DNA sequence: CACACACT
DNA sequence: AGTGTGTTTTTTTTT
């Protein structure tokens, strides 16, 4: 949501995952990006829709998008003897979903 | 514009309307209506362009949901009679239990607890200044991928007196009720948060653990008091939270 | 004016019908005269209920409702002429005689048909007098309105009075005029404007909002403005439940000037009379009534020593146990004397208690019980309020146009008992702010451009949870609560609530809850849904006007604050100092070195204990009881 | 066209009675007539204003009652409406009080030159231009047998709350402190008109403060033959007056319970303009004057009559031989006496009480006499009640708060649409008193700003970039308390406290108070409080108090003769500083040259306080005894 | 609403 | 002489 000084009210700003909706979603550098953002993505993908209630905007947007996350192994090299969760610097719930 | 229409990539356009004394206040915001009114144009105060709006000749509910139930029995004596018959037959309790959460494959006592919570605990007002707290809030802990969020969404769909939300989706400040600056008044007005809407309704919210804890502390007090007491920004408004 | 004169005659017939009114006016006039000889002159405000005069004339009583703008003007004209023909003391204040003192008409009781609510107010009932009770968030400052202009050229010997009632006070909608004061008058006459003899009415734009609980879910309170002009000025503070009797009037030509043309109409409630009722559950506007019967009551028990314990039991009857806690909150409720000194140092008589308790220890309800028991009762939680907002908001207001002072709780706090919950969660800036401002009981408010200092003396109860879920004795109390001793020492009492559980006491609590639960609320059908209705209170205005009952107890204790003012007595003084001997240097490490604060605390506690006894001075019994309770609290027993 | 009601004002008789009073009022009647003395004051223009005294009118009414004349009840009428009476006085001083008729040296003929051209080339000269003054009103009685000796009935000043719309006509008196004072602005009362071809000088006087240009000519020859006569602005002939409007805040106790204090504008001219400062609490007297609006404000918001409320009389609240104080303090021995009598309620820290007395005067240095008192003390025992005591007794005494968000030099140039300078919180602090509250916990940026200001005695507002340096040497008092409320004697004398060491070392002197349960002094302080109860005066002792006005004279003579320090003192202090440094090597705080400078400042301040420079040695052991007591208190 | 300008 | 036209920084709230 973007505050719009010209119109003088808070206005919706295009969520890139809404842009993902109806089409394929490319995801890159995800293993290095912010964890709270990761949880937000979890929430959004769980329902295939994004629900936002802030700044007086209580809208909810459908997010129908086939997503593909790109990740690098811990140190860039996966160790087959190592468990995947140990080879993964990210959360367990995300790999589950 | 027609949330089902979902114009891809188009921000939903909105038009202004007017209602007459026997049309006004029929329906609330956030509710879909099938309208029949003349297309209307007036000058806002850009050449030869004027404000588009509608003067309504008839109002019909697209959501089709009845208005605020003023205890007038549209179900009438008949439907409530079979309702009591279902209450008369104890087996119907397990019927409601099983019916909730389709395809869940069991968890029947869980569904019983859900039905009881949705059913609403009775708020008793003592002759003393005290008052027995009626509603309760159920806590959902467990392993992921176990239809928990799915069940929450289903339950909220069952009972729209409250609104399904998520922790991150809900603004951290003023979860119960956010304070916002009005465009035409520099004073930060009280905007109704989720538990304002959830007040009078059984509410399901997602990602409690993922939510920041500090404001969730402000939630337990509000549910405990069954109200929402705010003295922030020099504004001492207190709003009920029956959720 | 034939109908106007007829209504004047009918109102005169009314005055004839009900002598008491002319008698009240007579008492008003004599009150005016004697006080004039001596202040506090009540206005020419006359109060006649709707249920009054309804009997002898159905038609007049109806037409007051149907066309108030045509009924009250002649009625008040007749009121005025009757008064001036009946006051019979015209000579004094001849200067104000020419300025004229309008006689004002008020009402009592509920219209019901007209008086429903702000939200229920619709245009379908407009230009008809109604009444609504509501909370007022916005109050506009007073500005006199010069309706009768006094202006005169010395040569003329005329003293022209050009009287202008343009929009607000007028009911006939007289044409707008600017009151230029032409310096030629009529015959080229300078026409000096004589200050004084000119009417000025301090205008108020006061907007009133409906109840949050009466408002349905998801509906913002409905707000409407009211006008007060040197007749009803300033009884009420913003944010107070108040009943106003007003007519639904429209102005601004509805905005239909020339074209946009779909803009709304400008309407407003002009209120002749107002009944402020801000007491919870529609009480007595936090103004406990008094009778000599009630006065002589209680007192005989106050002689008995057990009365204090009886009052303690009466508090929180829904809670089981905590008798010492109930005694402490009783001592809280009674207000100590604010000792004053001929300097900036003024001793505080306020009572401040901090309590720490496990969750669900009823202390929240306790704070709630203190709230519904106290008159002012400023309460919130640590996350409930913004510290700056509650203390003071120095932001500007757009309508005012310049920087404004907005104390959410502070200004509401002073001169009343106040509460705070979960102060551990409270913003630390607010905590340091409350620190030493509750010690000095005054806030400088020198922040930003405004530097005016406003006093904040009040009694505060603190209920913060431990840092751990429950107080652990192994952990230090200051390990159990992270709140620093800064101003934590400045709590006249300290309390620790631990939800430890014993079979006897557990059974006691369980049985208490069992009694409270199965008990059907007073009356009602056993199988009846909860009503919590509006009570349809017809009585409005002057119409509204061993165990012990609670509101009766509150009235008694308020009467006590009004009357009982004990002074520290010498034998009590000796008891206090004898305690303090070891109290300050107690060998037992009870923590929180008591220092000089606790001496004043116990002084206040003994003073309020004497107030329980209703004694005009303190007694050593009060001192020793206060010391015993203080050591009880400090030992944690 | 306008209805007219008849009133028994009898204004012309009021005027003639006024004339009779002015003729008949003597200094002997006050005790030749006083008002022809005022006339000869006008004649030589000794003053710039002549101000009517109501007290004189009171005596006149008394005399008329002795004469048995009703005297029109002049006092009541003038109270009800004096602005018309003010115009009557102006007419009288113009009409019935004569022309000055006294030879004057110079400096007034310049207007009389403008006055002299009026007769040549030929009301024509405005009465205000004819004689120049500022006629104000000063009350006749207060808290006396007058007004039937009953409560109020005018006279008695009231706060803004007690002011009502009915009070607009009548003169009023008000209590409270003015919030702010506007700058002076010239007011063009009467404009002198100059035309090009005619040269005629016609005078019109504007009272709306909004001037409409005439653009025409009233000269006869400009009217004939249709030559365009435009009357131009001849300012030097026209009249001007400095104008000031001030908002006065009602007293906090005057404000009702839980009410927002209300301030109202007060407009002054002539004598009173430039003679007021916002910081003072003033009991001023003036007619009530509602303000006409500029225009169309009344159309949108109804009459909405506001006021400017010019005050005729001003009386600032309380804020006796000067040497007589010296006689008493010599008997009093104000050092000890002041230290104890200054805080009888505290009952303790007597060495600190002695130290604070020297902090008040501070001292002055040619090259700067700053005590830099730091009171780290004990939390929850003192330094708040102990604090702010000097604030009221000493002028410019400010109970500032280091934190608590109470307010720090927050300049507000953009206070109005236009950029006008506005002082911050710290600029209010000045040489008189600067009391910090909540010093231990406070903003670090504010900490640095205050540290720089005190080390420099300068203030930098920046913003527009200007260095408006209003601060000079100022006495500074620290409300810091040890962190956690319990200082560690074993370790960290400087580090146990939130204040940084550099900030700590910046202060010349630092002391530590500590509460101990060892002794029974709790009972002695209990005796003091149980004095304060049933003896609501003080804990009775031989404190021998110094009244703040007497304290003000003690401060005035506390800066005496600029005592030049003796070189024997110089050797003694250098040896003492060397010893302090050596012991510091042995502890936590090494001796600093600025510390020795502060010791010298203490010595000279005490010397000029009551004693003198001379050998000055003894004062140095006094100050260094204070210093070593402070060091021991830190060490304990 | 209603009063100074710029021609009407 | 027609007739037209203009005046009432802070503080939370995001984050
Ligand atoms: N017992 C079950 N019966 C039927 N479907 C199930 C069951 N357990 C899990 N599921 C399915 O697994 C999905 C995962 O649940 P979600 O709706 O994503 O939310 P959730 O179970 O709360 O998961 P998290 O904890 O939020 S990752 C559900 O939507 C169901 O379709
Ligand atoms: N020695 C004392 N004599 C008289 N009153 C005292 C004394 N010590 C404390 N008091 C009382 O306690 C207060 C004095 O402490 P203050 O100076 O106001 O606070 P403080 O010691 O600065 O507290 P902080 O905030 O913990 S540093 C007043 O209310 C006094 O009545
Ligand atoms: N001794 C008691 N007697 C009766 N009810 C109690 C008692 N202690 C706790 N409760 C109940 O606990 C519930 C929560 O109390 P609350 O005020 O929220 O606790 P806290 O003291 O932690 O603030 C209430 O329903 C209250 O009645
Ligand atoms: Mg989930
Ligand atoms: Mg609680
Ligand atoms: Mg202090
Ligand atoms: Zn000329």
């Amino acid at each position: 949501v973007r505050k719009d000084p010209i119109t003088k009210e808070w206005t919706l700003e295009g969520g890139a995952l809404v842009l993902a909706d109806k089409g394929v979603c490319l995801i890159d550098e995800f293993d290095k990006m912010n964890d709270q953002d990761r949880t937000s993505i979890h929430e959004a993908m769980e329902q295939q829709s994004i629900s936002i209630s802030k700044a007086g905007i209580v809208t909810t947007l459908q997010a129908r998008c086939s997503i593909i996350a790109a990740a690098n192994p811990n140190g860039g090299r996966y160790n087959s003897t190592l468990p995947l969760a140990q080879n993964v610097s990210l959360t367990e719930p995300i790999l589950s979903r | 514009e027609i949330p089902e229409l979902v114009p891809v990539g188009e921000m939903p356009r909105n038009l202004t309307m007017t209602c007459d004394r026997y049309l006004t206040n029929k329906v609330i915001p956030g509710t879909r209506v099938t309208i029949v009114g003349i297309y209307s144009i007036y000058n806002s105060k850009g050449v030869a362009i004027r404000t588009p709006y509608i003067k309504i000749l008839g109002i019909q509910s697209d959501v089709e949901t009845s208005s605020i139930w003023n205890s007038v029995t549209m179900f009438t004596e008949e439907e409530e009679e079979e309702f009591l018959q279902l209450s008369r037959n104890p087996k119907l309790y397990e019927i409601l239990t099983n019916s909730i959460a389709p395809s869940i494959f069991g968890n029947e006592d869980i569904k019983k607890a859900i039905v009881c919570l949705l059913m609403g605990g009775s708020k008793k007002i003592l002759p003393d200044g005290m008052r027995l707290r009626g509603d309760i809030n159920v806590l959902l802990l467990g392993d992921p991928g176990t239809a928990k969020s799915q069940l929450l969404k289903f339950v909220e769909k069952v009972s729209p007196i409250a609104v399904y939300t998520s922790g991150k989706g809900s603004s951290a400040a003023g979860l119960t009720a956010s304070v916002q600056r009005d465009p035409m008044t520099r004073e930060f007005y009280l905007e109704g948060g989720a538990m304002v809407l959830a007040d009078g309704g059984v509410v399901c919210i997602d990602e409690f653990d993922k939510m920041r804890d500090e404001d969730r502390v402000a939630i337990h007090e509000a549910m405990e008091q069954q109200t929402i007491s705010i003295a922030k920004a020099g504004i001492t408004t207190v709003l009920n939270s029956r959720t | 004016d034939a109908v106007f004169g007829d209504r004047v005659r009918r109102f005169q017939e009314f005055l004839d019908t009900f002598t008491s009114y002319r008698d009240s006016v007579r008492s008003i006039q004599v009150y005016n005269s004697n006080n004039a000889a001596n202040l506090n002159i009540l206005p020419h405000r006359i109060i006649i209920s709707l249920d009054d005069l309804r009997e002898f004339d159905r038609s007049f009583w109806s037409g007051i409702l149907v066309e108030p703008a045509y009924f009250i003007p002649p009625a008040e004209k007749a009121l005025t002429d009757l008064a001036d023909s009946m006051d019979d003391v015209p000579h004094p204040n001849a200067s104000a005689v020419s300025s004229r003192h309008p006689w004002k008409l008020s009402f009592k009781g509920s219209f019901g048909a007209h008086a429903l609510s702000p939200r229920t107010l619709t245009a379908q009932h407009l230009n008809k007098l109604v009444s609504v009770e509501g909370i007022v968030t916005k109050t506009s400052l007073v500005r006199p309105k010069l309706i009768r202009s006094v202006h005169y050229a010395a040569k003329t010997g005329r003293f022209h009075y050009r009287d202008y009632t343009d929009a607000t006070t007028t009911l006939t909608t007289r044409i707008p005029t600017p009151a230029i004061y032409p310096t030629e008058d009529t015959e080229g006459n300078k026409l000096t404007t004589e200050y004084g003899y000119s009417t000025f009415i301090d205008h108020q734009r006061i907007t009133v909002q409906e109840m949050p609980e009466m408002a349905p879910a998801g509906q913002l309170p409905r707000s409407i403005d009211v006008i007060l002009d040197d007749d009803l000025v300033d009884k009420t503070k913003p944010g107070d439940r108040v009943n106003v009797v007003g007519v639904f009037k429209s102005l601004g030509a509805g905005g239909m000037n020339q074209s946009n043309t779909l803009i709304g109409f400008k309407t407003l409630i002009l209120g002749n009379t107002v009944y402020p009722l801000h007491a919870r559950s529609t009480g007595v506007a936090a103004r406990q009534m008094l009778t000599d019967f009630d006065i002589r009551n209680i007192n005989k028990l106050s002689k008995k020593k057990d009365i204090f314990d009886i009052l303690s039991q009466s508090l929180a009857p829904s809670i089981y146990g905590h008798d010492h806690i109930k005694k402490a909150i009783l001592l809280m409720l009674m207000g100590g004397v604010e000792k004053n000194l001929e300097n900036g140092s003024h001793l505080r008589g306020d009572i401040n208690i901090l309590m720490v308790g496990d969750p669900s220890t009823a202390k929240s309800q306790l704070l709630r019980f203190v709230l519904n028991t106290a008159s002012l009762a400023i309460a919130t939680t640590g996350r409930g309020s913004s510290g700056v907002g509650l203390t003071a908001a120095v932001t500007t207001d757009r309508e005012t146009g310049e920087r404004r002072l907005e104390a959410g709780a502070m200004v509401l706090a002073d001169r009343g008992v106040v509460c705070i919950d979960e102060f551990d969660k409270m913003t630390d800036v607010d905590r340091v702010a409350i620190h030493e401002v509750m010690e000095q009981q005054t806030v400088t408010i020198a922040k930003a451009g405004i530097h005016t200092t406003l006093n904040a003396r009040c009694s505060v109860i603190a209920a913060a949870n431990p840092v751990f879920g429950q107080y652990d004795v192994n952990r230090d109390p200051h390990q159990n609560i992270a709140l620093p001793d800064s101003l934590l020492s400045r709590f006249d009492l300290l309390f620790v609530v631990t939800d430890d559980i014993n079979e006897i006491r557990d059974r006691s609590i369980s049985e208490h809850v069992l009694r409270t639960h199965r008990y059907l609320p007073p009356g009602y059908l056993e199988g009846e849904p909860v009503r919590e209705r509006l009570n349809l209170s017809l009585a409005v205005g002057e119409d509204a006007d061993k165990l012990v009952t609670i509101p009766f107890l509150r009235k008694y204790v308020q009467y006590a604050k009004e009357r009982v003012i004990p002074q520290l007595t010498q034998e009590a003084i000796n008891v206090i100092v004898k305690n303090y001997t070891d109290l300050r240097n107690d060998d037992n490490t009870k923590k929180s070195p008591i220092t000089a604060r606790t001496l004043e605390t116990l002084i206040r506690l003994a003073t309020a204990h004497a107030k329980v006894r209703l004694s005009k001075t303190v007694n050593k019994v009060d001192a020793k009881v206060a010391a015993n309770l203080l050591r009880f609290a400090l030992l944690g027993e | 066209a306008l209805p007219s009601i008849q009133l028994p004002v009898d204004y012309n008789n009021l005027f003639n009675e006024i004339t009779d009073f002015l003729v008949t009022f003597k200094q002997d009647t006050l005790s030749g007539p006083k008002y022809m003395a005022m006339l000869q004051k006008v004649a030589n223009r000794e003053l710039n204003s002549v101000i009517i005294d109501l007290d004189d009118i009171l005596q006149y009414q008394n005399e008329k009652f002795l004469q048995g004349t009703q005297a029109d009840d002049l006092v009541s009428a003038i109270q009800q409406n004096a602005n018309h009476f003010t115009e009557l006085f102006c007419r009288a001083i113009d009409n019935n009080m004569p022309l000055p008729t006294k030879e004057i040296d110079y400096k007034d003929d310049v207007l009389d030159v403008i006055l002299n051209q009026r007769r040549l080339r030929n009301e024509l000269f405005p009465p205000n231009l004819t004689r120049r003054y500022f006629l104000y009103f000063k009350p006749l009685s207060q808290n006396c047998a007058r007004r039937y000796r009953k409560k109020a009935i005018s006279s008695k000043p009231l706060s803004v709350r007690q002011i009502k719309g009915d009070f607009l006509g009548q003169l009023i008196t008000v209590r409270g402190i003015i919030t702010r004072v506007s700058d002076v602005k010239p007011a063009v009362e009467v404009i002198a008109y100059t035309c090009d071809q005619c040269g005629y000088e016609v005078f019109q006087e504007v009272n709306s403060r909004t001037f409409t240009p005439l653009s025409e000519c009233t000269s006869e020859e400009c009217s004939q033959n249709q030559t365009k006569g435009q009357l131009f602005m001849s300012t030097r002939a026209s009249k001007f007056s400095a104008f000031q409007e001030c908002k006065i805040q009602e007293l906090s106790q005057q404000v009702p319970v839980g009410h927002i204090p209300r301030s109202l504008n007060i407009h002054v001219n002539g004598t009173l303009v430039r003679s007021l400062s916002p910081g003072d609490i003033v009991d001023v007297t003036g007619i009530f004057l509602p303000a006409p609006y500029t225009g169309f404000k009344a159309l949108k918001a109804g009459l909405l009559t506001e006021t400017y409320l010019e005050a005729q009389f001003v009386r600032q609240h309380k804020k006796d031989v000067e040497e007589r104080v010296m006689e008493l303090i010599t008997s009093g021995d104000v050092y000890n006496r002041l230290a104890k009598s200054i805080a009888p309620e505290i009952y303790g820290n007597l060495d600190v009480k002695k130290a604070l007395l020297l902090l008040l005067v501070g001292g002055v240095d040619k090259r700067r006499g700053d005590i830099n008192v730091c009171l780290m003390g004990d939390p929850g025992v003192a330094k708040s009640q102990l604090l702010k005591a000097i604030c009221k007794i000493s002028p410019r005494g400010v109970y500032t708060t280091g934190k608590g968000s109470s307010g720090a030099a927050v300049m507000k140039d953009p206070v109005t649409d236009e950029m006008i300078l506005e002082g911050g919180a710290l600029v209010l602090a000045d040489n008189g008193i600067c009391c910090i509250d909540e010093f231990d916990k406070m903003d670090e940026s504010d900490r640095t700003a205050i540290h720089e200001v005190m080390e420099q005695q300068t203030i930098s507002i920046s913003k527009a970039g200007i260095n408006t340096t209003l601060n000079a040497r100022t006495s500074i008092l620290a409300a810091a308390n040890p962190l956690y409320g319990r200082y560690n004697p074993r370790l960290s004398p400087l580090d146990n406290i939130n204040l940084p060491a550099a900030l700590l070392s910046r202060f010349d002197i630092l002391f530590l108070m500590l509460d101990i349960p060892s002794r029974d002094d709790d009972e002695k302080l209990a005796e003091h409080v149980t004095y304060v109860h049933m003896h609501n005066k003080q804990p009775d002792l031989d404190f021998t108090p110094v009244e703040p006005s007497k304290m003000r004279e003690y401060i005035a003579y506390a800066k005496t003769k600029r005592p030049v320090m003796s070189e024997a003192v110089n050797d003694y202090v250098v040896q003492a500083y060397i010893r302090l440094r050596q012991d510091s090597k042995r502890s936590f705080g090494q001796a600093t040259p600025r510390t020795l400078l502060g010791i010298i400042r203490l010595s000279q301040a005490l010397a000029k306080l009551r004693l003198a420079d001379m050998v000055d040695i003894d004062d140095v052991e006094e100050a260094l005894r204070l210093v070593r007591v402070s060091k021991e208190s830190l060490y304990q």
